[PDB]
C-alpha cells in the first residue's frame, strides 16, 4: 500500500530552523517525482517546488526559490522541505504529493499527483491585552469591540454569563500587523434598552486581563 | 505538444 | 506568466449537475494541461481530472474535466451531486515548468434553503475616538451558502486600505457569519458624510451605512 506519512505539527518563533519531513513507503521512493504544496489559513494552495529523488533534480516556484529548500534522503525514503529563517508568514499547512503515473517518453506516458501526505502544520509566532469599547445601540443590537490582542483566545460573556440568547461574538480577524480583533454582538428588546443594563465581560488570559464595559445608549 | 512539454517537466529513467 | 480564476463558489442541491470554470487570465488554455483538485474541509487535497480530461483510478465518472477554447477556460463537471462531494476544487496548470493553482471554488451541496445575511454596522465609538483611532465594524450572519463578498465605500467612493475581513466560520445552525472591519483615523471618519458596509451573497447585495453624528 503506497503511503506518504508527513511530520507531526510544529509551533516555532521567528528567525528559527525547521525541517520537517515527508516519508514514502510501499513503493520504490527514487523514481517518484515528490511535489511540496502550501496552504496558508482560509487561503488556497500554492505550488513550493519539486524534487525527483533518484538524481535530486530540484525545480522551485519563482516566488519561493532562495526562500526556502527542498531536499531528499534516499536511505530512509524520505524527502524534506526546509528554512533556515522562519517568518510568521510560513504559518500555513504543508502538504507534500507523489507525482504518479506512466514514465514513459512517448504518447502512453502521463503525470499526476496520486497519493497525498495527510500535511503538517506550521504555526510560526509576546502577548497583549486588548481594549475593549463599547458598540453602542441605535429590536436592538449593542455590542463590545475587543481590539488589538494576541494571542488566543478571548473570551467573551454577557452580563457575567446571564444574557446568552440572541448573542453572537464572532471569530478573530488576524490583522496584517499580527494583532487579533473580534466583536460580540447581543440583539435585545429595544424597549429594555432602558431598563436593563449592558455589559459585556472580556476576558484574556494570556496577559490577565479582565475587562467589565457597560454598553449603554 | 502539451504531452512533449509535461515530458521536458517530468520523465525520467531511474536507474 | 498568468493566473488562474475561478469563481468564488457554486452551490447546487443533491442530484443536480454543477460547473466551476477556470479561466486562464493570458496565453491560451490549450497551451498546456489543466488538472483539478478536490479537497474536503480539513483534509488533503486528492486529483479529479489530469491532463484535462483525464479521470484518475478511484475518482467517480461523476467527475469530468474539460477545455473550452472559445472561452479561454478549463471546466469541472460535478454530475449527480452528493452530499459528500462539498468541498473546495482547484484548478492547476503549469507556467514554463512552474506549477499554478487557481484560487479556488467552494462548492456547497445544499442542505437547506439559501439564506441573506443579516447585516449590522457599527460605527466608532466615542471611546475610541477619544484614543485617536476609529474603527467601523461590520458583522455578517445567518447565510447560507457560506460565501460572500464584502466591499466598503466612503460616501460612494471604494475603501481600499484599512480593510480586513474575517473568512466565513459555520455557525451551530449551519448558516456561517463573517466579520469586516475598516480603520480610519477620527481625521477620517468626521471627513465623509457616511461610510458603508456593502455585502454581496448569492449575487445579491446587502448595504449598511453609518455616519458621523
Ligand atoms: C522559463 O524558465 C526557465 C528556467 O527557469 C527557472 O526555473 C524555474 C523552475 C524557476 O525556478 C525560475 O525562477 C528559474 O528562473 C528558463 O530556462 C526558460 O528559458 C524559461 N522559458 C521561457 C519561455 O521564458
Amino acid at each position: 500500500e503506497v503511503q506518504l506519512v508527513q511530520s507531526g505539527a510544529e509551533v516555532k518563533k521567528p528567525g528559527e530552523s525547521l525541517k520537517i519531513s515527508c516519508k514514502g513507503s510501499g513503493y520504490r521512493f527514487t523514481s517518484y517525482w515528490i511535489v511540496w504544496v502550501r496552504q496558508m489559513p482560509g487561503k488556497g494552495l500554492e505550488w513550493m517546488g519539486i524534487i525527483y529523488p533518484g538524481d535530486f533534480d530540484t525545480k522551485y516556484s519563482p516566488s519561493f526559490q532562495g526562500q526556502v529548500t527542498i531536499s531528499a534522503d534516499k536511505s530512509i525514503s524520505t524527502a524534506y522541505l526546509q528554512w533556515s529563517s522562519l517568518k510568521a508568514s510560513d504559518t500555513a499547512m504543508y502538504y507534500c504529493a507523489r507525482l504518479g503515473g506512466r514514465y514513459y517518453h512517448d504518447s502512453s506516458g502521463y503525470y499526476y499527483l496520486d497519493y497525498w501526505g495527510q500535511g503538517t502544520l506550521v504555526t510560526v509566532s509576546s502577548t497583549k491585552g486588548p481594549s475593549v469599547f463599547p458598540l453602542a445601540p441605535s429590536t436592538a443590537a449593542l455590542g463590545c469591540l475587543v481590539k488589538d490582542y494576541f494571542p488566543e483566545p478571548v473570551t467573551v460573556s454577557w452580563n457575567s454569563g446571564a444574557l446568552t440568547s440572541g448573542v453572537h461574538t464572532f471569530p478573530a480577524v488576524l490583522q496584517s500587523s499580527g494583532l487579533y480583533s473580534l466583536s460580540s454582538v447581543v440583539t435585545v428588546p429595544s424597549s429594555s434598552l432602558g431598563t436593563q443594563t449592558y455589559i459585556c465581560n472580556v476576558n484574556h488570559k494570556p496577559s490577565n486581563t479582565k475587562v467589565d464595559k457597560r454598553v449603554e445608549p | 505538444d502539451k504531452k512533449q512539454k509535461v515530458h521536458a517537466l517530468f520523465y525520467k529513467l531511474d536507474i | 506568466n498568468f493566473m488562474l480564476t475561478q469563481p468564488h463558489s457554486v452551490s447546487e442541491s443533491p442530484g443536480k449537475t454543477v460547473t466551476i470554470s477556470c479561466t486562464r487570465s493570458s496565453g491560451s488554455v490549450a497551451s498546456d494541461y489543466v488538472q483539478w483538485y478536490q479537497q474536503r474541509p480539513g483534509s488533503a487535497p486528492t486529483t479529479v481530472v489530469y491532463e484535462d480530461n483525464q479521470r484518475p483510478s478511484g475518482v467517480p465518472d461523476r467527475f469530468s474535466g474539460s477545455i473550452d477554447s472559445s472561452s479561454n477556460s478549463a471546466s469541472l463537471t460535478i454530475s449527480g451531486l452528493k452530499t459528500e462531494d462539498e468541498a473546495d476544487y482547484y484548478c492547476q496548470s503549469y507556467d514554463n515548468s512552474s506549477w499554478v493553482f487557481g484560487g479556488g471554488t467552494k462548492l456547497t451541496v445544499l442542505g437547506q434553503p439559501k439564506a441573506a445575511p443579516s447585516v449590522t454596522l457599527f460605527p466608532p465609538s466615542s471611546e475610541e475616538l477619544q484614543a485617536n483611532k476609529a474603527t467601523l465594524v461590520c458583522l455578517i450572519s445567518d447565510f447560507y451558502p457560506g460565501a460572500v463578498t464584502v466591499a466598503w465605500k466612503a460616501d460612494s467612493s471604494p475603501v481600499k486600505a484599512g480593510v480586513e475581513t474575517t473568512t466565513p466560520s459555520k455557525q451551530s445552525n449551519n448558516k456561517y457569519a463573517a466579520s469586516s472591519y475598516l480603520s480610519l483615523t477620527p481625521e477620517q471618519w468626521k471627513s465623509h458624510r457616511s461610510y458603508s458596509c456593502q455585502v454581496t451573497h448569492e449575487g445579491s447585495t446587502v448595504e449598511k451605512t453609518v455616519a458621523p453624528t
